[PDB]
Order: structure tokens, then sequence, then C-alpha cells
């Protein structure tokens, strides 16, 4: 079938240059307009430019004109991306996209690839406890990490049922945080442990802190 | 040599009819496949390619497989304003290392009734 | 360029039952208009195109209606699984690449009202010289809450922000943190730190607070 796969994504620093290349297979590359479609995290779709079948014949939205080169390879049945002067603005998720004909609707759309725009270094997050009452709920503030993802679990996945762990925020300083809770019996508060294990790969960090009430 | 003649210069279709784009070659020499496109430039852009390629709103008029044939016409349906322009007939040559370019008809303007 | 109105924006259907998704255009689109699907964290997918046609390998359950201006994706038997963004797209008008502005499809249920809680920062924080204050409102329905930050009964804008989990697969509930950053500096200044909740689960907004000490 018709497979549409970009890669060399990854995190980028503002000015830096970076290349997509979506590799294509299960029909014939050259006889189709190929499209680049973009996506800001919780965003609607925003289309970023179109290629020709022969490659000579390029559009590009204005808010990436002068910066952005698309390209093709028939030979090798291969999209490209050029991305010149980024900056924060084009952290998305760029999706390569078949279209049906020359002048038609999207055909196949690819996995998409990420790609981070960010002066921030890779760091590892800073866990801090959020004690309960003084039923009842507890968790951990997970914070100024860089890069996305890190991953929370509650005593070693022992603890699961009415966990909450949040959707990351960018924080205006270039790093991420987000908080996990946890619902449990009040009866059970300075009896049982309560620990959050916080790995983030991308920093080979292990915290695990237990969080326990004020005094 | 060979000449390649779209016979309509204008073409008036109504939003939603199929138009019939005409072209005939004269020879069959030299061999190679024949394509349309919109636009005449390097911006122009692929609406049929004989060799190779699944264009699911353009037919052939006559069976291109078959040698001996020399009719290029092609039916497009639902047309649209998006369709507007001019389609040339493009005779291509040779294959290797690539189809090159031969000639073209004159052009059948496409457009479109409000 | 013509102008596609996809509507509503949100659309809640209990399970089981029909979806009915509109989606409009400014002047006559034909019949050019395609339907895409989009889940959480994944690409897109067509469904339909030429307005009534499904593409290869979609479910009969997704089906396109409609000519000219007015177009409808129906969703027959809505599983939790149909849960995503659809976009509507014209191809009738140069230039295709043009979206709607999608409308969010999620599974409706009895309202739910949140659970209020309240988190004074941390001491170990407060060393590093930044103070977070987390309120959660926990598992309600629906998604529509207004939380409002006080401090020292004063009204508070721009030093906050909301995170929101995606729907629970099984009881269709959200839930929702707010964190109010202050400098140890600002914070260590004010001494009652309220969060206040309206949702329309709760007869009068309810809040919590504390106060340092």
């Amino acid at each position: 079938d018709v497979q549409l796969v970009e890669s060399g994504g990854g995190v980028v620093r503002p000015g830096e240059s970076l290349r997509l290349s979506c590799a294509a297979s299960g029909f014939s590359f050259s006889s189709y307009a190929m499209n680049w479609v973009r996506q800001a995290p919780g965003e609607g779709l925003e289309w970023v430019s179109r290629i020709n079948s022969g490659g000579g014949g390029t559009d590009y939205a204005e808010s990436v004109k002068g910066r952005f080169t698309i390209s093709r390879d028939n030979s090798e049945n291969t999209l490209y991306l050029q991305m010149n002067s980024l900056r924060a603005e084009d952290t998305a998720v760029y999706y390569c996209a078949k279209q049906y004909d020359w002048n038609s609707f999207f055909d196949y759309w690819g996995l998409g690839a990420l790609v981070t725009v960010s002066s921030a270094s890779t760091k590892g997050p800073s866990v801090f406890p959020l004690a309960p009452s003084s039923t009842a709920a507890l968790g951990c503030l997970v914070k100024d990490y860089f890069p996305e993802p890190v991953t929370v679990s509650w005593n070693s996945g022992a603890l699961t049922s009415g966990v909450h762990t949040f959707p990351a925020v960018l924080q205006s300083s270039g790093l991420y945080s987000l908080s996990s809770v946890v619902t449990v019996p009040s009866s059970s508060l300075g009896t049982q442990t309560y620990i959050c294990n916080v790995n983030h790969k991308p920093s080979n960090t292990k915290v695990d802190k237990k969080v326990e009430p004020k005094s | 040599e060979l000449q390649v003649i779209q016979p309509d210069k204008s073409v008036l279709v109504a939003a939603g009819e199929t138009a019939t784009l005409r072209c005939t070659a004269t020879s069959l020499i030299p061999v190679g496949p024949i394509q349309w496109f919109r636009g005449a430039g390097p911006g122009r852009e692929l609406i049929y390619n004989q060799k190779e390629g699944h264009f699911p709103r353009v037919t052939t008029v006559s069976d291109l497989t078959k040698r001996n044939n020399m009719d290029f016409s092609i039916r497009i349906g639902a047309i649209t304003p998006a369709d507007a322009g001019t389609y040339y007939c493009v005779k291509f040559r040779k294959g290797s290392p690539d189809d090159v370019e031969f000639k073209s008809g004159a052009g059948t303007e496409l457009s479109v009734r409000a | 360029e013509t102008v596609l109105t996809q509507s509503p924006a949100t659309l809640s259907v209990s399970p089981g039952e029909r979806a009915t998704l509109s989606c409009r255009a400014s002047q006559t689109v034909g019949s050019k208009l395609a339907w895409h699907q989009q889940k959480p964290g994944q690409a897109p997918r067509l469904l339909i195109y030429d307005a009534t046609n499904r593409a290869t390998g979609i479910s009969d359950r997704f089906s396109g209606s409609g000519s000219g201006t007015d177009f409808t994706l129906t969703i027959s038997s809505l599983q939790t699984e149909d849960s995503a963004v659809y976009y509507c797209q014209q191809y009738y008008y140069w230039p295709p690449y043009r979206f709607g502005g999608g409308t969010k499809v999620e599974i409706k249920r009895t309202v739910a009202a949140p659970s209020v809680f309240i988190f004074p920062p941390s001491d170990e924080q407060l060393k590093s010289g930044t103070a977070s204050v987390v309120c959660l409102l926990n598992n309600f329905y629906p998604r529509e809450a207004k939380v409002q930050w006080k401090v020292d009964n004063a009204l508070q804008s721009g030093n906050s922000q909301e995170s929101v989990t995606e729907q629970d697969s099984k009881d269709s509930t959200y839930s929702l943190s707010s964190t109010l950053t202050l400098s140890k500096a600002d914070y260590e200044k004010h001494k009652v730190y309220a969060c206040e909740v309206t949702h329309q689960g709760l007869s009068s907004p309810v809040t919590k607070s504390f106060n340092r000490g």
C-alpha cells in the first residue's frame, strides 16, 4: 500500500537549519503533487508548502516565505523541506501529504515528524510534593525539564487507579512542567507509602519522591 | 517529422460537466509516452501520463495500449473553476536515463461558465 | 478564497447514538468536499471524498451527504475510538489546501461536579526562589470550567496555566490543573491564596484557600 514516512526531525536551536525528508512508496511518486502540512501543539492544521510533479513549481504559506524551501527527487521517491532561519513558532508536527489530483484533496498523510525549536539545554526534572489534606488528594510537581517526554508512575507502578498525569506545558523560560496527582482514602495517609517515580530518559534521570502530609 | 495537433483553441464547459480535450499525433516515431499538462513552464501540472500513475478522473478516449494508435484525447470529469487553464498535449522521447520532452500541441484553453 | 464554516465547534454524543457534523461553504463547492479525521496525537486520515464517497478501508459507520454549500458527516454508532477532530477540505476552487476550523467530538455523559483541591508550594521548592500553587479539579463533565485565582481577595491574571487530561475512556470525565507561578519575593508579600471554581454541576462557585501558616 501507499506509505509516507517522514524523518530528520528533533530538537533545533533558533536560527539553526533543518531538513525534513519524506520517503514515499506504494505508488508512482513522480506523478503527484506533494505538500507539507504542519500542526503546532493544540492548533489547527496549517498548510506550509506544495510542490509540482516535475519539481519546478512551488507554493508557500506567507508565514514560512523566504525561510522554507520545498524540493523533490523523482529518481529516489523522496520529498524535502529545507527550513532556514527557524524560530520558536515553527515548533510542530510536520506532515507530508499526497494529493489525489494536482488540484484536489489530500489522499494520504505521513506519520509526521516533530520539530522542537528551543535554545534550552537537556535538563532533568526537579520533583516537588503536592502535600495532601493538612477521600484525599496528593501528587507531585515535575518541574523545569527539557525535552519531552518525562514519565511518571506511583509506587513503582503499583498504584494506578485514580491517577492523573497532566499533559506538559511549555513555560516562558523554555522549559516544560507537569503535575501528576492521585486520589486515595484519607484513612491511608501517613500509614501508606506514596512515592512518585519520575524517569526522564533524555537526561538519564530517575527521581523518586515520598509525598507525605505537612506538619 | 511528428506533429502534435490539438484541433480546439477554446473549450467552454459547465461546472460539473466532463470535458473532452482532443489531441492527435501524425507519426509513431520516435517512440515514447504522451503526457498532458495544464500550463507550459516548469510550473506546469501533470494531468495525465500514459506510462505511469493513477489519474482518477481522466479517461483516455481511445485505448493507448495498442501500437498503431494515434489518438491522445482525454476526458476529464467534474470540471470546476479549479480546473481552468490551458492544456497542452505533449510527446516525450526515448527513456534512458529519463523521458525527454519532444513536441507539444498549441494548447486548448479550458474554462467554465457561471 | 472560499470560507469553510465547520460547525458546531464541539459536539457531544452519548455512546451508540448518531453524530452529525456540518460544514458550510461561503459559496457553492459542488461535490468537491472531503472529510478527514484526526484522533489525538496521530496523523489525519481521509474518511470521505467527493462529498459522499468513502475512502478505501473506511467503515460504513462514516457517511457523507450534500451538495453545493451544505454538507454533513454522520457517524452512526459512536464508539469512544471516534473521539477526534474532523476537518473539511474543498477542491472546487483553486487552491485546495485550506481547512475548516474543525469540530471536536467527545462522548456525552451526565453532569459530574469537580472535586476541588489546592496545594501550597512545598518548602523545598521555596529554596529555589520560585513558588507554584496548584489547583486541581477532579473528574468532572462537561469540560467547561472557569478557574479564578485570588490573592488577598484580588483577581489574578497572566500568571497561571491550565492543563487538561483527555476524556477518560471509562467514565468520560475530565481533570484539570491550574498552576499559579510567583517568585518567592511576591509570594511572601501576600497572605491568602484562593482557587475559585465555576462549573455547571455546582449550585454556586467553590473556593479552596490557605493562608501561609
